[PDB]
């Protein structure tokens, strides 16, 4: 209390380097704070909550107006597929004369830096169109960050604090936040959408001044209160429209076309519309379920009481699960995570399959980064989600309020669940192992056709099920006598069609069979980790070695030698070693997804076709192959654009390898080396001067594998962000 | 029994080290253990080197605790000699530590009072969120 | 670059002076007794 | 250190038993001449207070740096100076 | 026909292949005496690349765009061949393994030393066992009716 | 200061240029007042108004 | 055609200088 | 401020006290075992951590527990 | 307790050999002893040892 990690006692008793580093490590867990109250946790969590809506803002509005300060956004908007857009100035006074002369790209006037996040391409298509409006936006969005900290402060005051019945009032939450958060705001979307986006892609110009008078439809509101909603899709736009201009433009503004436009290769503006339209009336409805003030609705205790098989083989079914989720604030960080990272996944597998933006599918790079970047916080947010349900199972868990119900039946057959994740870890890795090297051997000796090439059939199927009529399957939407094809046949499937028939977009790629092994390799990856983080969640409370790890905490170093050793056995240490099978699967999934891409981009689909069914085929022609103008960034003849990339790369490198330092070494001999270098600085003349304040010490050793891992997963992620953004925009293709 | 005190005894022969005392010792405790000799003896340092005791009384000052048990323990299993050591602190205060009643720990002596003891198996302690928003530990009840 | 001179003003600023001040803040605050 | 006989516990002498000596301190109190002192406690001694010093430098420091970097020749630095040469065309002609 | 894959006897790069093939094996003969023992084993080599080439072709193989023959895993009839016979003659012989492993592990599991006998194995039991494990689908559903095959009064942790 | 002033103007980005004694001794400088900045918060930290000495 | 006034970016700094100011209020009421 | 716990599991055999490198365990008269004695650890304040103790104890599961807790110059054992 | 030379089975939870068969070496009769009955086992835990007592409330008759 008294000294820097005021929040805890036994960090500021502690005389060593010690306590700043474990001061820093836990200063954002409440629950550990001395003397903490529920209340006070509450309006804590609420309050940072408050602020960190405040740093998104900024950053939202700090991009908006970098953007509009230094950025060619109207001469890209001009001519967007031959512009470069341009993210920040560069002010670097290290710099000398040949890469002032390298870093000046578009139509700057000095070196810029060239954006890959898209949001060019984002903002153009949502009817933004000179620096003037990226200039209120960006002010905009300042005065909301400034709102959102003074509900912060006020909401901290005595007389505005919320009480704790107030944050555990379930129904009413998610009352609103189902029918404001989610419908209105979706519905309020596709105003903005009706009313100024789309009248913008047809060379119309609605701003704040003309509102009020611009009908978004020639017979405005007439037809919507008079029953007849089709006529507002009734002339939708040309094939033969140019984005931005008058040119073959329609009046509709709900239509349901579906596919592509052709000359942006993006989703119809108005498909999105009435898709927004939709979720909003969705969401609206389904918000009035729970009960509240008013005297209807369900109430979310009794459904849980009320499922419950007869027969026992549920057990006590969800009996008790309420107060166990409304009370455990874990369960729903683990809960909201696992979703998160379902959602995040969902957003990066359908992004890049169906482009929502116009431009966008035309920059590779741009296109490539999206998928990496959402995959990877995917990643992370699944593995956080499964280490917050370790920390409730060893923190929030009561076994006596949840006996004999699915959770706690859960922790009955653990051994059971471990056992068939391990035999279906296993089994995957021994025979895809097999088959890679069964190939590898083939290839080596000059015999390409003894290896085991086998045919996805089953993804074929299904995609021939979609209307794909490349592998003659003839089922379904390929049948023109189903009775789905002949439903859909006027509604959305002639443009749906005619874009998964394409062989040019990303829609529905053809697949062989390096695609089957390699999904095959992702499902290795999946269920390796699912092992990992289960084992640790569910042996988070005891074990057979140690029978009472829920009285030492979540992280712990270990319980000493003895009994055989102990090492690395916490559920923060299984946590630990699922990061790296985390990381492992993202890089097969991203490696996999940019050699397609690229063979796709350059059109010689064959090298992929023929080259990713053994892995030294991976290894020449993906790695070493486009590697080459990465490495050639700057040489003894002079420097590339390329140039920060390729110390990126070798950055990356470095920091990966100095991870390997702390992952292998470990305390006791950095300990006794320090206890030298103690006595060595005490016996130097000129140097007893000064004293040191805390005692130098080694590392802890959670502290070491932490660090270790950071060091690791920076390396990694720094490395393979400059090889993908490298061998993607040295050839744009 | 009565603590001894501390007096003026002679320090075995040695050459000196580098692994002697250091600032702590000026700025916090340090420890003094002392032990009789019937000949003198050539014993290895805790903190590196080889010593002759003398004979009769000895006394060495050493930085830790565990330094003096462990030279201590050789003390005792090597060459059959009973030691004693204290605790002295910056101001001149002097704690007497090892030989607590005169009698070692490993023997049972009355007088002792049980310190720590819970009256339950190791599997009986309560859950962690029993004690929620509590201060107690689970193994202090 | 409406302005074009401003980062040469705010690059050294932000990356000299603002990290020095909190640097030595910092020690001040966290080498502290109270 | 009472420094008898082979003692060298002493509870009299704690700073000879605890090794607190100087090594070298020498504490002859003549060093310089007068009137170098005279001027230096004249001229120097105005930075003596530690929280006027604080404050000066961080005052100093930051318009030094400011004026430096605002007022830099374009013959000294190259990010002054900017580009002198025809931009280079994309890969795809993308500028 | 499947997934619009041709035979490999009606397909053009499986020719090709072969041929390529076929044209390296001969250059490298071309360096060589006709009646030394390179050049009858390069002879050997090029005649086991003709039988094998020929063989895939005729045994009903599909072929792909590359000219390499791909596998049918579905079920399907005209390639039971590929994956679900071997399937079988794998599966009979793990079972088979798996099987006389377990039995030799439940009747050394009763005897005066059991882990004597786990590294030293007896020979002439093992012997036994080995050869009584033809049947073994007709023992294995045999005790897992009679109930047998599992336990339930097991070591577990701390639930 | 006076031993600093090498280092700074013999190896440098200026010192092929005609400013290069200006400046390694502006270098000079500003690293002393670096330092100076390092003794105050050192002097700081270490010792209150009534501790005799150590 | 626009390339954002002087005036414009006076007025931004401005009110990112009380939004920091908002800002630390928010860190202290926080801290206390 | 590291805290270690005895259970009445213990059978008295000394093995922990033996064990222990900095002497915070000692044995005190008691009844409910054959020896007629059991652990107790009054110097906790000493206490290093080591669990040597802990891997002295003949018992299904240890009568003598190691908590580890707040760090101190003693517990961290610094001899500077 | 149970006879000399019973069969019993581990009841306490924390045991390394919980569900697991057991063989009676010794029971002390002494009224004040908390787990008099001694037990061996087939199988050494991770300790190493393969005795341990038990008290009469944490055994089965089988
Ligand atoms: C209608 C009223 C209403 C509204 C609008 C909100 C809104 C909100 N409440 Mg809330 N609340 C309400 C009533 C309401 N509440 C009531 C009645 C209670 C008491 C019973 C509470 C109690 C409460 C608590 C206790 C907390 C909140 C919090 C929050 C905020 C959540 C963080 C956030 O912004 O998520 C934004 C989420 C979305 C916009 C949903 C988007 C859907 C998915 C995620 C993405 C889909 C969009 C699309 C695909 C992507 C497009 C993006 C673009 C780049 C293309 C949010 C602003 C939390 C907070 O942050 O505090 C400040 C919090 O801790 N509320
Ligand atoms: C929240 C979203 C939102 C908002 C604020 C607006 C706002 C506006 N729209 Mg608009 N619009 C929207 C969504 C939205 N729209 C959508 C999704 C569509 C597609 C169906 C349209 C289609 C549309 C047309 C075709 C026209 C407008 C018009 C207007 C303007 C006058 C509205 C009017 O006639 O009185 C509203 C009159 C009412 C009777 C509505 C009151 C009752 C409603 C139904 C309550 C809604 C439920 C509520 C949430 C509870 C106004 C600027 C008109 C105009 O003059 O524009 C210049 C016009 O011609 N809009
Ligand atoms: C909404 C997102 C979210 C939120 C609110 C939290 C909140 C929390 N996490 Mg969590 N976590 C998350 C995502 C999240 N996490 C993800 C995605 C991962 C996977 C990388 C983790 C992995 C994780 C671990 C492994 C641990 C926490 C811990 C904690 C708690 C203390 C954090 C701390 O000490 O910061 C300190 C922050 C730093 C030192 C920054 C280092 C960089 C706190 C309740 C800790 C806890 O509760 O301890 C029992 C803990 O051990 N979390
Ligand atoms: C590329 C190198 C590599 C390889 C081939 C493996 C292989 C394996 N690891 Mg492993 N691992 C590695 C690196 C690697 N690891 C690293 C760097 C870490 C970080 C510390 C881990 C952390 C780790 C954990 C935490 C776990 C594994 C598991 C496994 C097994 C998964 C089952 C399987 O696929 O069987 C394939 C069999 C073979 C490849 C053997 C070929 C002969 C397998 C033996 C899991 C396991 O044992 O599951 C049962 C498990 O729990 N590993
Ligand atoms: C390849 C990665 C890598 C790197 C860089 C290091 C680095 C180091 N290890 Mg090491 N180590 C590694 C992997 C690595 N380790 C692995 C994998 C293991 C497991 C076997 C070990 C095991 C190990 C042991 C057992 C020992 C070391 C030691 C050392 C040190 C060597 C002496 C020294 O000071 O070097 C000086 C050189 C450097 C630190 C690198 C050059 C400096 C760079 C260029 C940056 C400096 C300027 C920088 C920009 C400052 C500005 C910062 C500011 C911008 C914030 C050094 C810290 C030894 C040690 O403690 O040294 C006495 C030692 O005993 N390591
Ligand atoms: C998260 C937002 C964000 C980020 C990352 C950046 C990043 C950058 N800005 Mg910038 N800027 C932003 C918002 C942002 N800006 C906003 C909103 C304004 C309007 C006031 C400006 C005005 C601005 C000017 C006038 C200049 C920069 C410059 C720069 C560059 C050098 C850094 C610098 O001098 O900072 C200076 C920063 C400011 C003057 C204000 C920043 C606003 C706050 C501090 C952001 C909040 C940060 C974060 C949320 C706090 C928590 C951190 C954890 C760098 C690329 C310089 C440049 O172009 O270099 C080439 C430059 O001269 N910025
Ligand atoms: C991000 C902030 C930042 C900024 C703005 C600079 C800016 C600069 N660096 Mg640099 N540097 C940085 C971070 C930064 N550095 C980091 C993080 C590292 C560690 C890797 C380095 C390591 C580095 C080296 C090794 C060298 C530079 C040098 C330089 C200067 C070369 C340009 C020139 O014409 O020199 C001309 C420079 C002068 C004539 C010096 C006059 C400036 C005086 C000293 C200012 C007064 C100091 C002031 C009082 C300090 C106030 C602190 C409060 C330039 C001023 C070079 C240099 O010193 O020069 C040089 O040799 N830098
Ligand atoms: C879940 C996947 C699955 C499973 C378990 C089976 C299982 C089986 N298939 Mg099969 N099959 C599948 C998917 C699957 N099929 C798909 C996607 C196709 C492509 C349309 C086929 C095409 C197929 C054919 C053509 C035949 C089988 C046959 C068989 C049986 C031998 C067996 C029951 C055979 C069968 O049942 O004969 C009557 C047979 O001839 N399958
Ligand atoms: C790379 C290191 C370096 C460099 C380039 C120089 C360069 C220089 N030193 Mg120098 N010097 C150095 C290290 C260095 N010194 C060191 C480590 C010391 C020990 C403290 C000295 C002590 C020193 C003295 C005492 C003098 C120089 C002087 C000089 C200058 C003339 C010779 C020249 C600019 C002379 C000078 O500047 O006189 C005008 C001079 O009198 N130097
Ligand atoms: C440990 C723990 C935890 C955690 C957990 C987790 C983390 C989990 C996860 C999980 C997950 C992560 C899951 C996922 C799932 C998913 C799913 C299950 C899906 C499904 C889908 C479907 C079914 C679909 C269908 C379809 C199709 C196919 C097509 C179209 C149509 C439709 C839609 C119908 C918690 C916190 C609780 C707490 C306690 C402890
Ligand atoms: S952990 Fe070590 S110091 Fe502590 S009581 Fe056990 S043996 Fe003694």
């Amino acid at each position: 209390a008294s000294r820097f990690p005021k929040f805890s006692r036994g960090l500021s008793q502690d005389p060593t380097t010690r306590r700043i580093w474990f001061g820093i490590a836990t200063a954002h867990d409440f629950e550990s704070h001395d003397d903490m109250t529920e209340e006070r946790l509450y309006q804590k969590i609420f309050a940072s909550h408050f602020g960190q809506l405040a740093i998104i803002f900024l950053w939202t509005s700090g991009n908006l107006f970098h953007v509009a300060w230094q950025g060619n956004f109207e001469a890209w908007g001009q001519d967007p597929l031959h512009v470069r857009p341009i993210a920040h100035a560069i002010w670097d006074p290290h710099f000398g004369q040949p890469a002032v002369e390298a870093f000046t790209r578009g139509g700057a006037s000095g070196p810029v830096n060239i954006a890959y996040s898209g949001v060019y391409q984002w903002w153009y298509t949502i009817g933004l169109r000179t620096n003037q409006d990226l200039y209120g936006g960006s002010i905009f969005l300042l005065f909301v960050s400034a709102l959102f900290l003074i509900a912060g402060w006020l909401h901290l005051q005595p007389k505005w604090k919320p009480s704790v019945s107030w944050f555990k009032n379930a129904e009413s939450r998610l009352n609103h936040h189902l029918s404001g958060l989610f419908g209105v705001s979706s519905l309020a979307w596709t105003g903005h959408l009706v009313h100024v986006a789309i009248p913008e892609s047809r060379g119309e110009h609605v701003r704040w001044n003309n509102l009020l008078t611009a009908l978004p439809h020639p017979q405005g509101l007439g037809p919507f209160f008079a029953g007849q909603w089709n006529v507002y899709a009734q002339n939708p736009d040309s094939n033969s429209h140019l984005f931005g201009t008058s040119e073959g433009a329609g009046t509709a503004i709900l239509t349901f076309l579906g596919g592509f436009h052709p000359q942006t290769q993006s989703l119809w503006l108005t498909d999105m519309a009435h898709h927004h339209l939709a979720i909003a009336v969705i969401f609206i409805i389904a918000g009035h379920m729970y009960r509240t003030n008013f005297g209807i609705g369900h109430s979310m205790k009794e459904i849980l009481e009320a499922h419950t098989p007869p027969g026992g083989r549920l057990g006590r079914g969800h009996k008790g699960l309420y107060d166990t989720i409304n009370n455990s604030l874990h369960f729903q960080l683990g809960l909201a995570l696992a979703s998160l990272g379902v959602i995040t996944s969902l957003v990066a597998q359908h992004m890049y399959s169906l482009p929502p933006y116009a431009f966008l599918a035309q920059d590779f790079t741009t296109q490539a980064a999206l998928y990496t970047h959402h995959q990877y916080i995917a990643g992370f947010i699944m593995t956080g989600a499964f280490a917050h349900g370790a920390i409730f199972f060893i923190r929030d868990y009561n076994p006596e309020q949840n006996k004999d119900n699915v959770l706690a039946r859960m922790l009955e057959h653990k051994e059971a669940i471990i056992s068939h994740l391990s035999w279906a870890s296993l089994f995957l890795g021994f025979h895809t192992l097999g088959l890679y090297v069964h190939n590898d051997v083939m290839l080596a000796f000059g015999t390409p056709e003894k290896q085991i090439l086998i045919e996805p059939v089953f993804a074929q199927w299904i995609q021939s099920a979609h209307g794909k009529a490349l592998y003659g399957f003839d089922v379904l939407l390929s049948s023109a006598d189903s009775p789905a094809f002949n439903a859909g046949q006027t509604l959305w499937l002639p443009g749906w069609l005619d874009a998964i028939n394409n062989n040019s977009n990303s829609l529905f790629l053809t697949i062989g069979p390096g695609d089957f092994l390699v999904h095959h390799a992702i499902a290795l990856g999946l269920h390796t980790t699912t092992l990992i983080l289960v084992k640790g969640a569910l042996d988070a409370r005891g074990s057979k070695l140690m029978p009472d790890k829920k009285e030492f905490g979540y992280s712990f170093p270990c319980d000493g030698p003895g009994r055989g050793g102990t090492c690395d056995i916490s559920a923060w240490d299984a946590f630990y070693l699922a990061v790296f099978w985390m990381l492992n699967t993202i890089g097969w999934v991203t490696f996999y997804w940019h050699w397609k891409h690229i063979t796709l981009w350059q059109g010689n689909v064959a090298q992929f076709n023929e080259s990713s069914t053994y892995l030294m085929g991976w290894l020449r022609d993906y790695l070493w192959l486009n590697s080459s103008q990465l490495i050639n960034g700057y040489n003894p003849f002079g420097m590339n654009s390329l140039s920060v990339w390729a110390w990126m790369f070798l950055f990356g490198h470095l920091v990966w390898a100095t991870g390997f330092m702390f992952l292998i070494s470990w305390r006791g001999y950095w300990q006794e080396l320090i206890e030298t270098l103690a006595w060595a600085h005490e016996r130097t003349p000129l140097a007893n001067l000064v004293r040191w304040k805390d005692k130098p010490v080694a590392l802890s050793i959670v502290q070491a594998r932490l660090v270790g891992l950071a060091h690791f997963s920076v390396g990694y992620i720094f490395t393979y962000a400059a090889f993908l953004i490298a061998s993607t925009s040295g050839k744009f293709g | 029994t009565p603590p001894t005190l501390n007096a003026d005894t002679p320090a075995p022969i040695f050459g000196g080290s580098t692994g002697g005392l250091l600032r702590k010792a000026q700025v916090e405790e340090f420890y003094v253990i002392t032990w009789e000799s019937p000949k003198e003896q050539i014993f290895e340092m805790p903190t590196g080197g080889a010593a002759i005791m003398r004979s009769g009384p000895n006394l060495l000052k050493l930085a830790r605790k565990e330094q003096c048990l462990a030279l201590g323990a050789r003390l005792r299993t090597k060459f059959k000699i009973q030691y004693q050591f204290y605790r002295v602190f910056p101001n001149g205060e002097v704690q007497y530590l090892h030989p607590k009643d005169g009698v070692y720990p490993e023997k049972v002596n009355a007088g002792r009072s049980p310190v720590g003891v819970n009256n339950r198996s190791i599997g009986k302690n309560a859950n962690p969120a029993e004690l929620k928003f509590a201060h107690k530990q689970a193994y202090d009840l | 670059m409406t302005a074009s001179y401003l980062p040469s003003i705010f690059v050294p600023l932000i990356g000299l002076v603002f990290p020095a001040i909190t640097m030595a803040s910092l020690f001040i605050y966290i080498e502290q007794d109270e | 250190k009472y420094g008898e006989k082979s003692v060298y516990f002493d509870l009299g002498e704690i700073d000879n038993t605890t090794g607190n000596w100087d090594l070298y301190g020498n504490d002859d109190p003549n060093r310089y001449n007068g009137f170098q002192n005279k001027f230096f406690e004249t001229f120097a001694g105005a930075f003596t207070k530690r929280g006027l010093l604080l404050k000066f430098l961080v005052l100093g420091g930051a318009t030094t740096i400011g004026y430096l970097g605002s007022t830099s020749s374009p013959d000294l630095l190259a990010i002054k100076n900017g580009p002198k040469q025809v931009p280079v065309m994309g890969p795809r002609g993308r500028k | 026909d499947v997934a619009g894959l041709t035979p490999c006897k009606e397909s053009k790069g499986f020719a090709k292949r072969e041929k390529q093939e076929i044209k390296k094996l001969e250059s490298r003969l071309k360096l060589y005496a006709p009646d030394s023992a390179p050049a009858l084993a390069l002879n050997a080599t090029i005649e086991k690349t003709k039988r094998r080439f020929a063989f895939y072709g005729n045994e009903g193989l599909l072929c792909g765009t590359d000219g390499l023959p791909h596998l049918i895993v579905d079920g399907d009839q005209a390639h039971l061949g590929e994956f679900v016979y071997p399937g079988l003659v794998f599966l009979y012989i793990a079972g088979w393994i798996g099987w006389v492993g377990r039995a030799y592990l439940i009747d050394v599991r009763t005897s005066k030393k059991p882990t004597e006998k786990e590294i030293i194995i007896d020979v002439p039991l093992a012997l036994r066992i080995m050869s009584k494990g033809l049947t073994w689908p007709v023992a294995a559903i045999g005790e897992l009716r009679s109930g047998k095959l599992v336990e339930k009064s097991a070591n577990i942790t701390v639930s | 200061g006076y031993l600093l002033v090498g280092p700074f103007v013999l190896t440098g980005p200026l010192r092929n240029s005609a400013v290069r004694g200006e400046a390694g001794s502006l270098a000079a400088a500003g690293l002393v007042t670096i330092l100076t900045m390092c003794l105050t918060i050192y002097g700081i930290a270490s010792f209150k108004e009534g501790e005799p000495s150590k | 055609m626009t390339s954002i006034s002087d005036s414009q970016i006076i007025v931004a700094l401005v009110s990112a200088f009380i939004t920091g100011i908002l800002a630390l209020r928010l860190g202290k009421s926080l801290y206390q | 401020a590291h805290s270690v716990k005895i259970y009445d599991t213990c059978i008295g055999c000394t093995q922990c006290v033996r064990a222990c490198p900095t002497d915070v365990l000692e044995m005190v008269p008691w009844d409910g075992c054959k020896a007629s004695q059991i652990a107790s650890a009054p110097r906790t304040e000493d206490c290093v951590g080591c669990k040597r103790c802990e891997s002295a104890c003949p018992t299904d599961f240890l009568s003598v527990r190691v908590y580890l807790g707040a760090e101190t110059t003693r517990s961290m054992g610094l001899a500077y | 307790g149970p006879k000399r030379g019973s069969i019993v089975k581990v009841l306490r939870r924390e045991s390394y050999w919980f569900n697991d068969t057991g063989k009676v070496v010794a029971v002390d009769q002494a009224p004040g002893v908390r787990y008099p009955v001694v037990v061996r086992f087939d199988k050494v835990n991770y300790a190493g040892v393969s005795t341990n007592n038990y008290s009469p409330d944490e055994l089965e008759a089988a």
